[PDB]
């Protein structure tokens, strides 16, 4: 907190985590990991990161093998009240009068369940759900199909990776599978000279807005 | 919520985003309108 | 043929390969066969006067 | 468990350790040996009128 305060400016380098390889076994013969957690500031990156995830995956870019199905859902939008069902939860974001799931769901192992904003719903986890549906042909009632997929009832073996601000923690910590978790940070020091030669359009702007 | 760990259990200990940010809302507490916190003078 | 016992035992070898401690903030699991010792065991025979001494 | 799993010890003799913890497992509602054994076995649905064969 001080020094980022002060400048931050002295040469710190780090060791840097990569993307591809972030679901693999920590060892090399052990079990890949099965949750992934990012947590950083308010809009410091979490949904951008998912979204670049989800067009590099679709380009085939990373995660060519592993999982096909990166099924994106935001916290905010996903109400929780009325009957949500898996079923509904993936045709929502797969364009087709009907997808194939009873095919889709068939191999839980090649899955990714992209979610977002996990602090958009801190108040609504207080009180453990005695009913964890662990079926996707149900209506799951909503919140309690969230904490199920969060608990890894629904597809056990389904891989999972949840964005958060660091607002629950404590109470996330009741229901995730030993995730590995990843915090984020933002443009280090030339990351961000970098961000202003992609936001302006020449040197001539780039260099007198930068150096402003 | 940045949770520190000691001995054998973790506490809260909240935290503020950044020190900077905290002075610039303790001025928006001084120039916004209305236990007790330091004497608005 | 679908040998549910391979597929099981994936299951289980990763769902029981960490061991979280009672301090352990979010992703800080530590594997079994690294924090994992040996402790003794015995068929008890362990008399009243052998307890108290104990 | 993981010792079984991964084919450390009881090679042989039983394939199908089902953890159960007591704590978890409330007694009063319902509770049924398939249920009990697809709990701790990931699948929509274990064969169970093969395990328990
Ligand atoms: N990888 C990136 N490179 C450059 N700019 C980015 C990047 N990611 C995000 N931004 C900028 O930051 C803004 C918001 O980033 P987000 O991480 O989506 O914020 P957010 O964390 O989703 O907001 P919250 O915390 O979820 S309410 C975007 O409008 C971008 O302008
Ligand atoms: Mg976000």
């Amino acid at each position: 907190l001080l020094a980022i305060g002060k400048t931050k400016t002295c040469e710190s380098p780090v060791s840097p985590i990569k993307m591809e390889l972030l679901f693999d076994p920590d060892d090399e013969h052990s079990e890949p990991v099965h949750t992934v957690v990012f947590q950083g500031a308010a809009g410091i990156g979490k949904t951008i990161l998912a979204r670049k995830m989800m067009l590099d995956w679709a380009s085939g870019t990373l995660y060519q093998d592993r999982f096909d199905y990166l099924f994106y859902i935001h916290c905010r939008e996903v109400s929780l009240v009325t009957q949500r069902s898996l079923g509904d939860l993936i045709m929502s974001c797969c364009p087709d009068p009907n997808p194939p799931i009873h095919k889709i769901v068939r191999k839980p192992s090649r899955i990714l369940f992209l979610m977002d904003g996990f602090d958009e719903l801190q108040g609504a986890f207080d009180e453990h759900i005695g009913p964890l549906c662990t079926d996707w042909q149900k209506a799951e009632r909503g919140d309690i199909l969230l904490s199920s997929l969060i608990r890894k009832k629904l597809l056990p073996e389904a891989s999972l990776l949840i964005t958060t601000r660091p607002v629950a923690l404590e109470k996330l910590q009741h229901l995730l599978d030993h995730p590995r978790h990843v915090e984020i940070l933002g443009f280090s020091e030339a990351k961000r000279k970098e961000y202003f030669f992609k936001y302006f359009s020449d040197e001539a702007q780039a260099r007198a807005a930068f150096s402003l | 919520m940045n949770l520190f760990q000691k001995e054998v259990d973790c506490e809260k200990f909240y935290s503020f985003i950044h020190m900077t940010f905290q002075e610039f809302f303790a001025a928006m507490y001084y120039l916004l309108e209305e236990l007790k916190l330091p004497s608005r003078d | 043929k679908k040998d549910y016992r391979k597929k099981y035992r994936k299951y289980v070898r990763s769902r029981f390969q960490c061991i979280e401690d009672r301090n352990a903030r979010l992703g800080e699991s530590v594997s079994l066969n690294k924090r994992y010792t040996r402790l003794r065991l015995i068929k008890e025979h362990r008399s009243q006067q052998e307890r108290e001494q104990e």
